């Protein structure tokens, strides 16, 4: 029931605000009270503690939006789970402290029971529960969207000679970038008409083995599509850990910078010279 | 049935659309093989367009395709392999499978062409 | 004090154990079922809960890497922040009915007090506060390891022609990204004697008035080093939202796309048609 | 309803045709009273098809329309604008003289638009401009 | 004492080494307009390589010195305006500033020699 929930929270959210009085001194009181001065936080506070309950012992959706917005508002102010798990816990002792000091539970009677004892309990662990639910959303979202955003900068195959296809792969590159790197790759030499595939592995800091064991695939692959791979721009760890490898090297074409190797495509696409 | 050998110029053209795994591949092996023996054409091209799906088999039969009739004149596999038959081809059928022309049928029939003339 | 808490711990761990057996029917049964077998989430759990407290009272760094290994283990197996905290309600209503059931606390004494009451709850929180302390460090890494490769792939300046400097610029892009591009286009543009820088604005689906105007800042930016800008690859929406912007578009040269604008370019320096 | 409903698609789809096309070359006649709605649909309709049949440049054929909006004239010449920014000359032709002082009172400025009062010389002149296709 | 005017061919040549705010700025102005009154250059060139920070009053008085000798002789601003004063030169001195060379110095009197040459 949450009427005289509220009819109790009335003192409760001093209790909350000593409770934010005592957690100050041990997280960051510099920062914390630097970024965002203290009256506005503990009235904060107070509106997220104190109208959790003024619905009819159901939910309210108005509530639900505005508990999203603290989350929110506390994961850009700097308060990560870390501090909202401090925050509840001072929130259950402070709790303690006052019901031992204010003794004054939901039903009336002489001397209260278990009951209430918990579902106090229980209702912190539930808007607990809630808070660290709209938490996360935002971290999800833009951590799918930096994924995507990734993997679609990962391989561009968008600059694009007469007839011949650089590419630039500047960043460092795992498994998985890998696989879309190959993939990538051998998609657009289908989709568009080219020759020779200038690969610029110069970027990358360090490759290990199987990388560069799929990147010789990659030359292997477009070859037998039956475009020239004239791989270019190679570091001098990186040409010690292919070589390393044991790959045969005979079959790939190489070059210093791209300029020239592009010259050298053109040498062998004659009809290309202009 | 499925093997339509065409002879046009000097050359020799073959478009593939069974992609079955062991009987197709056996009579096209033996229809290529009875064809380039019966005519003499110093180029034979083949296609692998139709093709997204190759096993192990099929490109064991491919590359012994290629040294098949490459015993008797130059070839090349015009047709691009599909990126998803390249890989399998390069991981299993480690060759560089004669001369290629990647995808352009007309592209493989001018450098045959440009191959005989000299 | 940590020995008896353990020797309480030795049933407490059953008492976890129905816990876990009560919770498993509301969050998602199936899917916990098939990626975990129960016995071994249980042994895990009672493992994690059992010898937090085995050590004298102070703290143990062994278990503090095994609550790390723990908490990256919940991670990957798909237990985000709102389960762990579901968990950590569902111990503590199984601790209360324990204690109303089982009813034997740290000190001996025919009635205990609140002291250890509350002592076993202090601990609950502490033990959830490192292992959700322990829970984003990867989170963390992982995000800012992808800011840095989308950093530093959104403005590849490596592709280079004969002094001809291409841009590729494929993914999408904001404001922080439009600062990113600028900076690096005029850093590229300092350090490498070019006379013509063709971007591709091929590639980002929608680009609102002020990335745009960004973009003309950039054109007029290296013009202004002394470097002509062959802008190539505009969509129908971006250019309508570039007319829009109403900002002059008479000093950038444009292109449909990449072979045409360079040789527009290779047709402004005369010399380098070979 | 039914009848209303698809002749205004008939209506719709017979807009903007950019089906017109020499090699190279394209050209875009319209002849029908334009509008708003219609003007967004010539716009969307033009920078999409020059997009998907690339070519060097676009001819309007403004010849048709007895009179335009001050507005109308205000997109088209954003039309224009934009099709030269996507790297395509919008050679106008034919324009008419209401339409023509129209866009004079219209104020915007008006030396990127190239026009030819016939579609003969628009040809020829746009032949012009790609060097070599003359012949 | 900072302007060190130097006449080269049928040219002028500069290089900037102040970056001081006002007294330099002006002094520099006063000196450039009396050296090309006094001698008759077709081609002068400006070097900024040495700054890489300049406020409004640099940029306005640099735009100004632009128009001023561009009133009587052709002129490049040899040096590539560095990336932050650029911007800076942009946002507040919104102009094309003549012809530009981007900080190849052979390249601006090369291009001036082949201007005046023709």
């Amino acid at each position: 029931m949450y009427k005289d929930f509220a009819n109790f929270i009335r003192t409760n959210k001093k209790d909350l605000l000593n409770n934010w009085m005592n957690e100050m001194e041990k997280q960051s009181d510099p920062l914390i009270n630097d970024i965002a001065k203290e009256p506005m936080y503990e009235e904060t506070s107070i509106e997220f503690v104190d109208l959790i309950v003024s619905n009819i012992t159901e939910n309210g959706s108005k509530f639900n939006e505005k508990l999203d917005d603290f989350a929110e508002k506390v994961v850009h102010l700097g308060w990560p789970i870390h501090f909202v798990t401090t925050g509840l816990r001072v929130f259950g002792l402070l709790v303690y402290t006052a019901m031992r000091d204010e003794d004054l539970f939901l039903k009336r009677e002489e001397k209260p029971e278990d009951d209430a004892y918990y579902r106090f309990e229980t209702w912190l662990s539930s808007m607990y529960n809630k808070v660290v639910t709209a938490y996360a959303d935002t971290w999800e979202k833009t951590v799918s969207i930096q994924k995507s955003a990734l993997q679609e900068l990962s391989a561009p195959l968008l600059p694009i000679f007469e007839k011949i296809s650089v590419m630039p792969l500047i960043g460092t590159i795992d498994t998985e970038r890998a696989k879309l790197i190959i993939e990538n790759l051998l998609i657009g030499v289908v989709k568009n008409r080219s020759e020779v595939v200038l690969i610029d592995i110069t970027g990358v800091p360090v490759v290990d083995t199987m990388v560069a064991h799929h990147i010789i695939q990659a030359s292997e692959a477009v070859r037998l599509v039956g475009c020239q791979a004239m791989l270019v721009g190679i570091r001098p760890e990186i040409a010690q850990t292919i070589v390393n490898l044991g790959i045969e090297l005979d079959q790939i074409i190489t070059t210093n910078t791209m300029k020239k190797g592009m010259e050298r495509a053109l040498a062998l696409t004659n009809r290309e010279i202009v | 049935m499925g093997i339509p050998i065409l002879k046009l110029g000097e050359c020799l053209l073959i478009s593939i659309q069974s992609e079955l795994d062991d009987h197709t591949a056996v009579e096209f092996q033996e229809d290529l093989l009875a064809k380039i023996h019966e005519t003499s054409a110093r180029g034979v091209v083949i296609d692998i367009t139709s093709i997204d799906f190759i096993d192990s088999f099929i490109a064991k039969i491919l590359g012994d395709v290629v040294s098949m009739s490459k015993l008797m004149g130059a070839k090349v596999v015009v047709t691009g392999i599909q990126p998803a038959v390249a890989i399998t081809l390069i991981e299993l059928g480690i060759t560089f499978s004669g001369v290629l022309s990647a995808m352009d049928l007309e592209s493989g029939l001018e450098k045959l062409k440009q191959e005989l003339g000299e």
